[PDB]
């Protein structure tokens, strides 16, 4: 075929040398002779039969890699028309080429895909002067809608573009321009698209579906004999496609979720693409974030069989996506989400009203429905009990009957609050069914749905963490203050961040998975609250409200004290808060934390690792605050002392661990943000007093009594001395 | 955990 | 019972690792170990299991019970390893009760050092992580994370069986990070952070050992290391010293092949060990032995590559003849990706700066450029066909764009490579007005050439006394590329202009 093209080019040159308007025809409508057949068939596309398309497909496929640009463009147009008309054959050919046993074949398949991508915009001009009225091409059927305002910045403008036309001051302006150019990435923008001065596109669903094999070939390390690897070509092609227009690249994948249950694979492929490319350009990240949020919104609004599962799957990845979106701010996020009535699903600080009532149907269709008023503290257990009493079920089948939602496929766990799941106060109350089920089947469904919901909550927390970490050095304090006030005004913040499914942990089936998710969620909540704390002013005027945020830490240490990861995360974050909020924790604060640590230390006496970690944390506390910390420790152990409760011997064990240096077995210090050789945060206590003698503790208690003998704190310290 | 939750509820009620 | 065993024990942990039968007639300690495992199979309370694991630690460690079993009762140790030891230690590893794992993991490593342990652990890891039941993978992720949390980095560096087993397990965990099931993927990604830094450093040392010894695992090991560096970048998984050592191993293999009169895709002068004479060296001789063992004994301990994928001097590769090229290309691309996202790891300390300078010299060598004489050792066609150049040009634009300091370091080498590659022949490199063009490059490589030049022109000072002339030559080459689209008169079968004999050249809009 290359010989044929060279022969045709030589004939064209000979004809040119033979010769007015004929030269114009030669240079404007011949331009070569090789594409004359293909460009003919493109002109007869409406009248081509399916057999003709199948027969022309292999030729147009092979001719895509021509040096001649006209031949390549005509072949691309013809193959795009074939994919429009015979998607099955085109898809089979694409899969055979992408999974071909020869390295050269796969590399050529990726290169041909790139040529198709280039000539995507040059199909209608080659087709016919009156087409696109005939030869109807199905438009991309978009099902969901993006958020009404775009969440992030559409793209980051390149600093000082060469294609945009515009002495200390001159020198500083030149330095500023140089720094801006060095800070702006030119490989992450469509260079030729933006450099052209100022038109539909043909790219059917099979050609878009070809991106998945290219994503997989991004990892295909097979090297051609010319030294070119398939992975490099695939990465370059996909990078250029995502740079130019990510919408067409991701159209197929985004539509497939609404089309069918394919979320567990869409998220897998998106994660694979992100990992192999290693980043996300601003436009790509913006588009992907908006489409994922719109998908969550769609599955919230349209009742679908796999809607909750798709929402969980997309929440498992939106946190990775959001780390690259540019110009996304928490206030705009809240505004758009509460405009869209979808804030609860991706913002862990939502604050929706509730339902205030709901209608529960009976098992029988002729049964008269019941209506239960919903209050803030009502859980589905009370509603189920009332429904069982109402619909005349004589306690013979009390575990057979489950509250269920049919519009949204939901079976309600008893210990879940009604307003958490039905948060909107719309005119129409939720409608439930008293579905009779075999108890094991009902419990299996409840376990599965609770696991999915917990994974959604994990994703929400991770999304918020990534959003906070993306925020620049400026706007950090504003964002943190917004988070703190949102948590405070949230009526169910500590309960949401601290609760657990104790009725579901005991099940030998699907019980341990929930426990693993719970440990992950508690660790994530600790990390999120530490992120909020570090970013607030160090001298923030606190009160009794700090407990509301510290109880979560304590909660995480009640459920999972023996988990080493959770234990060292707790110790690291408590040390970070003691260092950061130094003034608060030099007078108070330890009183919000120490009683829980003492209770855990006394409870798990048989666990030497937990006791060692608690003793190391207390040693670090004494290093930071020396005498105030000991006084707060005694004040927080005095109520717990007994003559269950913290014993009088475990307190002495903690003190004896304080006096002697303890090794860090769990590497707690490596997670401390201010990781230095820890010193006394007060200069007055600055001294080589690393040793905390028990005699010093006795002197401290004696002094607290001597200060005010009749104080209540005096009798607390007297009890501590007596112990 | 229920004791912690009740303490939190009382704290919110007081505020 | 544990207190009694402590009293009867030497009360000092010996070296954890060293770098049918008759139930009776056995020493009483072997029976005690057997029955402790048998009873531990029947209990679930953390206190019971903790005390039993403590008894075993006093028996297995604190006393060479299993060592003496290996020496004197091989059949009993084989039976215990195949039936109870590693299976029960794996069972007792839980994240909720990390106290149990604190004792399980040292015993597990001691078992792995013993015979028959590596195979059983390999089967356990492979069966769990490749299971179709997503709950089994969910649990195995937790198990491996908890095992990693309590890894003794000092212990692993001594025993090679430990390195192989831990590398296999950690790579399977990394694959579980990129899992189809969202729950398992999220749990793996979240647990990867809970592992402490020394443990991750030990695991990366295991991966480096796997790269050095096993040849067919090198591309997958590089992929896993790149993934881990992407995910947890705070630990050094990829580093300047890492690439120094990788280049040393590859150059040793290249020198061995050169001694055997066989071509290799790597320079033979990067390494400092001359295989012509050993001179009774110690570390150099060990390096030569390891390289020759890797190249000849390709029946090594189980390569993790197949299991990792989710649900006398010379020797030649029978089926995977392109393994060397894959390793070279993958290593260089991973180097470029490390350099693009490098947060100025150099100048952190003396060692990092030394490693950076070494990597820079090796980079000069890899692209065929001799710094001593300032001339390329190879013809431009060999460079274009070279794996190193193809994997370098494909990432150099990103390296220059994302990282500026490394870009300033690499600017002269990059500009020299850019000028040299576009030359059809060596003579074209010495024409003062460059008449060459971007025709000899691959059509997708011309655009990467142009993007590298664009980054250089856009965010680098090119008015230096040396780079300026070569950059002017690059501009000349670009102008000639634009001109060649419209040929004005002034081996691969191609088209010539019959008037002047020049090759007709055509370029696409993305290059113009
Ligand atoms: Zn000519």
């Amino acid at each position: 075929y290359l010989h044929h093209s060279r022969s045709c080019a030589r004939l064209v040159r000979a004809i040119k040398l033979l010769y007015s308007g004929m030269l114009k025809y030669i240079r404007f409508q011949v331009m070569s002779l090789s594409p004359a057949p293909l460009s003919l068939l493109i002109k007869a596309a409406p009248i081509l039969t399916e057999e003709m398309y199948g027969d022309i497909q292999p030729a147009a496929w092979e001719l895509l890699l021509s040096m001649d640009e006209h031949m390549a463009g005509a072949a691309a147009a013809m193959f795009l028309l074939c994919a429009v008309k015979v998607p099955d054959a085109v898809s089979d050919m694409l899969m055979s080429e992408f999974h071909h046993a020869e390295t050269v074949q796969r590399l050529n398949a990726v290169l041909k895909f790139h040529t198709l991508w280039r000539f995507r915009y040059q199909v209608w001009p080659r087709m016919e002067e009156g087409a696109q009225q005939i030869f109807k091409i199905p438009p991309p059927s978009i099902n969901f809608t993006l958020p009404s305002p775009v969440l992030g910045m559409p793209s980051v403008p390149m600093f000082d573009p060469p294609w945009v036309p515009q002495l200390k001051n001159l020198q500083q302006e030149e330095e500023k321009k140089r720094l801006g150019r060095e800070a702006s990435l030119i490989t992450a923008i469509p260079i030729t698209q933006e450099a052209c001065y100022e038109p539909q596109a043909v790219f059917p669903a099979c050609i878009c579906a070809a991106v998945l094999p290219i994503v997989h070939l991004m990892e295909d390390g097979e090297v051609r004999e010319d030294g070119v690897a398939v992975s490099a070509v695939a990465q370059q092609v996909l990078w250029n496609c995502l740079i130019e227009d990510p919408s067409t690249v991701l159209r197929h994948f985004l539509e497939k979720l609404t089309i069918s249950n394919r979320q567990d694979e869409l998220m897998y492929m998106l994660r694979k693409l992100l990992l192999n490319i290693g980043d996300f350009p601003a436009q790509t990240s913006h588009i992907l974030f908006n489409y994922l949020v719109g998908l969550i919104m769609y599955f919230v609004r349209t009742p679908c069989e796999w809607g909750m599962d798709a929402i969980s799957a997309t929440l498992t990845f939106l946190w990775e996506v959001v780390g690259y979106v540019e110009g996304l701010f928490f206030k705009d996020l809240k505004q758009t989400m509460k405009k869209e009535q979808c804030e609860v699903k991706l913002l862990v600080t939502a604050s929706m009203p509730g339902t205030k009532t709901l209608v529960v149907h009976g098992q029988n269709e002729c049964d008269i429905p019941t209506q239960l008023p919903v209050h803030e503290d009502t859980q589905f257990e009370a509603l189920l009990k009332e429904c069982l009493e109402f619909f005349n079920i004589p306690e013979s089948q009390s575990t057979h009957y489950f509250l269920m939602d049919k519009r949204w496929n939901l079976i309600h766990y008893n210990k879940t609050y009604v307003r958490d799941i039905y948060p909107f106060r719309r005119s129409v109350s939720p409608q439930l069914n008293l579905v009779h089920m075999h108890p094991e089947k009902g419990q299996e469904l409840i376990q599965k749905q609770v696991f999915t919901r917990k994974l959604e909550e994990v994703g929400r927390v991770l999304f918020l963490i990534s959003l906070t970490q993306k925020i620049p050095t400026a706007h950090k304090q504003s964002h943190v203050s917004m988070l703190q006030e949102d948590l405070l005004r949230l009526p169910s913040f500590p309960r949401s961040a601290i609760d657990a499914e104790f009725s579901l942990f005991s099940d030998p089936q699907a019980g341990k998975e929930l426990f693993g998710l719970d440990t992950l969620q508690k660790s994530l909540w600790i990390q999120l609250l530490e992120e909020m704390f570090l970013g607030m002013p160090s001298e923030f005027p606190w009160g009794d409200e700090i407990m509301l945020f510290l109880n979560v830490f304590n909660g995480a240490l009640i459920l999972h004290p023996e988990d080493s990861a959770l234990l060292r995360q707790y110790a690291a974050t408590v040390i970070n808060t003691a260092v950061h909020f130094n003034h608060l924790f030099s007078l108070s604060g330890y009183q919000w934390i120490l009683p829980t640590m003492l209770q855990v230390y006394s409870d798990y006496e048989s666990n030497p690792q937990l006791r060692r970690a608690i003793e190391f944390a207390c040693h670090q506390f004494y290093i930071l605050h020396r005498k105030p910390f000991v006084l707060q420790l005694f004040a927080s152990v005095a109520p717990l002392l007994e003559f269950k409760g913290v014993s009088a011997q475990c307190l002495f064990d903690l003190l004896q661990s304080l006096e002697g240096e303890t090794t860090d077995i769990l590497d707690i210090l490596e997670l401390v943000k201010a990781e230095k050789p820890l010193k006394s945060l007060d200069f007055c206590y600055g001294n080589e007093d690393l040793t905390f003698s028990i005699s010093e503790a006795i002197k401290l208690c004696v002094t607290v009594v001597a200060y005010a003998p009749e104080s209540f704190r005096s009798l607390q310290m007297l009890m501590v001395l007596e112990a | 955990v229920t004791k912690i939750l009740r303490a939190c509820t009382r704290q919110r009620m007081l505020s | 019972a544990c207190e009694l065993l402590e009293r009867l024990a030497p009360k000092e942990e010996s070296r954890l690792v060293e770098p049918k039968f008759c139930y009776q007639q056995l020493p009483v300690t072997l029976r005690l170990i057997y029955t402790i495992f048998q009873e531990m199979a029947k209990f679930e309370e953390p206190d019971i299991l903790f005390n039993m694991l403590n008894c075993l630690k006093i028996l297995c460690l604190h006393g060479e019970c299993l060592y003496t079993a290996r020496k004197d009762h091989p059949q009993f140790l084989a039976y215990i390893q195949d039936h109870m030891l590693i299976a029960s230690l794996w069972r007792v590893v839980k994240s909720e009760f990390s106290q149990l794992s604190s004792l399980a993991v040292p015993l597990l490593l001691h078992a792995l050092s013993l015979p028959h342990g590596a195979d059983i652990f390999w089967t356990i890891i492979n069966g769990n992580f490749n299971s179709k039941d997503w709950k089994m993978r969910f649990e195995a992720v937790e198990k491996v994370a908890v095992i990693c949390r309590f890894l003794d980095i000092h212990s692993v560096t001594k025993n090679h069986l430990l390195k192989y087993s831990l590398a296999h397990a950690f790579c399977c965990f990394l694959t579980a990070v990129e899992d189809v099931n969202p729950a398992v993927a999220t749990r793996a990604g979240l647990l990867l952070d809970t592992i402490k830094r020394p443990a991750l450093q030990g695991l990366c040392l295991c991966l480096d050992f796997q790269f050095d010894t096993v040849v067919k695992d090198r591309p997958t090991i590089l992929s896993k290391l790149l993934l881990l560096h992407f995910l947890k970048q705070d630990i050094p998984a990829l580093s300047w010293e890492f690439f120094v050592n990788r280049f040393e191993t590859l150059s040793l293999e290249a020198q061995l092949h050169l001694d055997c009169n066989k071509e290799f895709p790597f320079p033979t002068t990067i390494t400092a060990v001359r295989t012509n004479v050993a001179n009774l060296s110690d570390a150099a001789l060990w390096k030569i032995k390891r390289a020759r063992f890797a190249r000849n004994r390709q029946k090594s301990v189980r390569s993790l590559r197949d299991s990792v994928k989710g649900p006398t001097i010379k020797d030649l590769l029978p089926e995977d003849a392109g393994i060397d090229h894959q390793t070279v290309h993958q290593l260089i691309t991973v180097l470029m990706k490390f350099m693009a996202r490098d947060e100025s790891s150099a100048e952190s300390d003396i060692s990092s700066a030394k490693a950076f300078n070494t990597v820079k010299r090796h980079l000069y060598v890899l692209l065929g450029y001799d710094q001593q004489e300032g001339c390329f050792m190879i013809a431009p066609q060999k460079m274009r066909l070279s794996t190193c150049f193809n994997a370098f040009i494909a990432g150099i634009a990103q390296v220059m764009d994302y990282n500026i300091n490394l870009g300033k370091h690499l600017l002269p080498l990059v500009v020299q490579v850019l000028k040299y590659c576009s030359c059809p022949q060596l003579r074209h490199y010495f024409q003062q007005p460059p008449r060459c063009s971007l025709w000899s490059l691959k059509p997708h490589i011309r655009q990467m050439w142009l993007k590298a030049l664009l980054v250089i022109l856009y965010k680098y000072p090119y008015r230096d006394c040396d780079v300026s002339k070569t950059l002017l030559h690059l501009i000349h080459i670009t102008v000639n590329t634009l001109n060649a689209q419209y040929h004005s008169c002034k081996t691969v079968m191609a088209d010539k202009c019959h008037d002047c004999g020049a090759i007709l050249e055509e370029y696409d809009e993305e290059t113009l």
